[PDB]
C-alpha cells in the first residue's frame, strides 16, 4: 500500500468503499476496494471470498480485471483497472436525450460476452443492475462486483431472504424456485437493455407481490401452456390477476424487429427456454453493431 | 471436541 | 443451461488439476499422520451434520486442508485449528450464510480463542492464494448424474456416500484427480444397486472407460467393503438417515465382475 496515492473517493461495492488511486511507482491510476473487515469478530467477508476466487478465475475484456490483493493483519485491498463511470450514472446524465441506439447495441453485445464467459466457467454474477456495470471513454463495458456471485459446479440453492434487487430479479426466484440457473442473469441483462432504450426501469417494483405483477401486467400473466409447471411453484397463486400479454412495440418503441425478438426471448418465462448468453450473441440484432464512444 |  | 454442461465439465477437468494437493505430503510432515487426518475429516462430517452444512461445504473445506498441509508443516496440536478455519472458510464460500465464527470456537470445545481462529483464516486464504472454488469429488458426481437412464435416487445417494468414504483416507485417495473418483462411486453405486455399469454416454463424456477406472474402483470397493469395521464412522452414521434411502444398510457386491 505505500506504493499507492488516494485521489478520491469513486464509489462503494458489496462490503467495501472504492477509490480512485495512483500507484506512484509507475503512474498507473487504479480502482482500490477497501474491504470492510472486522478482525476481531467475524473475519473476511463472503462477498470479498467470492469476489477474489472467482475474479481470479476469470479472465475477460468485459470483466473487471483484479490486478493485485493487498491482504495485511488489518486490512484487505483489492486492486482493479480503473473505469470511468457506472451504467446507471451515466443513463441519469443521458436521459432527455437517451443513449444512441448504437452504443445501447454495442454494449448489449459485449456484456453478453462476458456474461456467457462467466457461465461456461460457472459463475453466476447474480446481480446485474447498472450499478455493477462500468464503462471506459474507449466505448467498453465490463461486468463488476461480483461479492453476490456463486460457482455454480453443484446447483446454487436459492435464498430463503434475497438480497440481490428487486427491479432486475427473474419472475422464478420470485415464484419461489428453489435453485438458480444462468437464466436469472439473462433476465436482468433483458432488463437493463430495455432500461437504456426507455429510459426507465422496466419493472420498477416496490416490494415482491408488487414486482411479479409488474411483470404480469407486461408480459401476461402466466400459465402452464407458457410455463410448464408455473401452478405448482411455491409462491403461485390461482388468484393472481390475468393480464394480457403486451405488443413489444408498445413496451420498447424504439427498437426495431430484430431487438423486440432477442428482448422477448431474453425474458422468456420459463427458465429452460429463456435464450443464453451464447446463443444471444448470433441472434441477428447483432449483425451491424459498431464500437461507438460514450459522451461523458 | 478436543482432538491428537 | 445445458449450452455450457460441456463446457463446465471441460473447465473442471481443467482446475480440478490446478487444485490437486501434494500425493506425498504427510510423509514430509513430522508431526502428524494420516490417521489424525481421517478423525480430523471424520469429526467435520459430524460437524456439517450438526449445523445443516452442504455436503459440498465438507469437500471443500477438504480440499482447503490438503493443500494447506501440502506445504505448511503442522504440530498436532494445531491440526484441529487448521481444519476449523477451513470449514469456515469453505461455509463462508458455499453457504447461504455461514455459522458465526464463535460457532466454530464451540466446536473444538473453546481450544482455541475466535482470534486464533480468525488468524488461521487469513493464513489459510495466504497459503491457498485465495483460490478457493476447487472442482470436488461431489460436482462432478452430480454432472454425472445427468446421465442416468432413468434417475435412481439410491443410485445417486450411494454414490455420494462413496464419494465422502474417500475423502477420510489419504492413502490411497490422493492419488487420484475428483473425476476419477467420481467415475468410480458412480460405476460402483450403479453396479450395486442395479447391476449395470458406467454408460458409453459417460465413456465419451469423459473420455474415462471403465478399464481407465479400474484402479481407483478396486481401491474404493475395499474401502466400501471394509467400511463397517472403519475405525471412523460418521458418514455411515450420516447415510443411514432416511434423506438418503439407508443405502449405506444396502449390502456391498463381493465381486466387480471385472
Ligand atoms: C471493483 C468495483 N466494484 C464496484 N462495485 S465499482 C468497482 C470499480 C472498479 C473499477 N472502476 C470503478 N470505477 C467507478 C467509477 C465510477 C463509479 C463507480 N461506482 O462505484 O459507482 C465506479 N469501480
Amino acid at each position: 500500500m505505500e506504493n499507492f496515492q488516494k485521489v478520491e473517493k469513486i464509489g462503494e461495492g458489496t462490503y467495501g468503499v472504492v477509490y480512485k488511486a495512483r500507484n506512484k511507482l509507475t503512474g498507473e491510476v487504479v480502482a482500490l476496494k477497501k474491504i470492510r473487515l472486522d478482525t476481531e469478530t467475524e473475519g473476511v467477508p463472503s462477498t470479498a471470498i467470492r469476489e477474489i476466487s472467482l475474479l481470479k478465475e476469470l479472465n475477460h475484456p468485459n470483466i473487471v480485471k483484479l490486478l493485485d490483493v493487498i491482504h495485511t493483519e488489518n486490512k484487505l485491498y483489492l486492486v482493479f483497472e480503473f473505469l470511468h463511470q457506472d451504467l446507471k450514472k451515466f443513463m441519469d446524465a443521458s436521459a432527455l436525450t437517451g443513449i444512441p441506439l448504437p452504443l445501447i447495441k454495442s454494449y448489449l453485445f459485449q456484456l453478453l460476452q462476458g456474461l456467457a464467459f462467466c457461465h461456461s466457467h460457472r459463475v453466476l454474477h447474480r446481480d446485474l443492475k447498472p450499478q455493477n456495470l462500468l464503462i471506459n471513454t474507449e466505448g467498453a463495458i465490463k461486468l463488476a462486483d461480483f461479492g453476490l456471485a456463486r460457482a455454480f459446479g453443484v446447483p446454487v440453492r436459492t435464498y430463503t431472504h434475497e438480497v440481490v434487487t428487486l427491479w432486475y430479479r427473474a419472475p422464478e426466484i420470485l415464484l419461489g424456485c428453489k435453485y438458480y440457473s444462468t437464466a436469472v442473469d439473462i433476465w436482468s441483462l433483458g432488463c437493463i437493455f430495455a432500461e437504456m432504450v426507455t429510459r426507465r426501469a422496466l419493472f420498477p417494483g416496490d416490494s415482491e407481490i408488487d414486482q411479479l405483477f409488474r411483470i404480469f401486467r407486461t408480459l401476461g400473466t402466466p400459465d402452464e401452456v407458457v410455463w410448464p409447471g408455473v401452478t405448482s411453484m411455491p409462491d403461485y397463486k390461482p388468484s393472481f390477476p390475468k393480464w394480457a400479454r403486451q405488443d413489444f412495440s408498445k413496451v420498447v418503441p424504439p427498437l426495431d424487429e430484430d431487438g423486440r425478438s432477442l428482448l422477448s426471448q431474453m425474458l422468456h418465462y420459463d427458465p429452460n427456454k429463456r435464450i443464453s448468453a451464447k446463443a444471444a450473441l448470433a441472434h441477428p440484432f447483432f449483425q451491424d453493431v459498431t464500437k461507438p464512444v460514450p459522451h461523458l | 471436541r478436543r482432538x491428537f | 443451461v445445458p449450452d455450457y454442461h460441456e463446457d463446465i465439465h471441460t473447465y473442471l477437468r481443467e482446475m480440478e488439476v490446478k487444485c490437486k494437493p501434494k500425493v506425498g505430503y504427510m510423509k514430509k510432515q513430522p508431526d502428524i499422520t494420516n490417521s489424525m487426518r481421517a478423525i480430523l475429516v471424520d469429526w467435520l462430517v459430524e460437524v456439517g451434520e450438526e449445523y445443516k452444512l452442504q455436503n459440498e461445504t465438507l469437500h471443500l473445506a477438504v480440499n482447503y486442508i490438503d493443500r494447506f498441509l501440502s506445504s505448511m508443516s503442522v504440530l498436532r496440536g494445531k491440526l484441529q485449528l487448521v481444519g476449523t478455519a477451513a470449514m469456515l472458510l469453505a461455509s463462508k464460500f458455499e453457504e447461504i450464510y455461514p455459522p458465526e465464527v464463535a460457532e466454530f470456537v464451540y466446536i473444538t470445545d473453546d481450544t482455541y480463542t475466535k482470534k486464533q481462529v480468525l488468524r488461521m483464516e487469513h493464513l489459510v486464504l495466504k497459503v491457498l492464494t485465495f483460490d478457493l472454488a476447487a472442482p470436488t469429488v461431489n460436482q462432478f458426481l452430480t454432472q454425472y448424474f445427468l446421465h442416468q437412464q432413468p434417475a435412481n435416487c439410491k443410485v445417486e445417494s450411494l454414490a455420494m456416500f462413496l464419494g465422502e468414504l474417500s475423502l477420510i483416507d489419504a492413502d490411497p485417495y490422493l492419488k487420484y484427480l475428483p473425476s476419477v473418483i467420481a467415475g468410480a462411486a458412480f460405476h460402483l453405486a450403479l453396479y450395486t444397486v442395479t447391476g449395470q455399469s458406467w454408460p458409453e454416454s459417460l465413456i465419451r463424456k469423459t473420455g474415462y472407460t471403465l478399464e481407465s477406472l479400474k484402479p481407483c474402483l478396486m481401491d474404493l470397493h475395499q474401502t466400501y467393503l471394509k467400511a463397517p469395521q472403519h475405525a471412523q464412522q460418521s458418514i455411515r452414521e450420516k447415510y443411514k438417515n432416511s434423506k438418503y434411502h439407508g443405502v449405506s444398510l444396502l449390502n456391498p457386491p463381493e465381486t466387480l465382475n471385472l
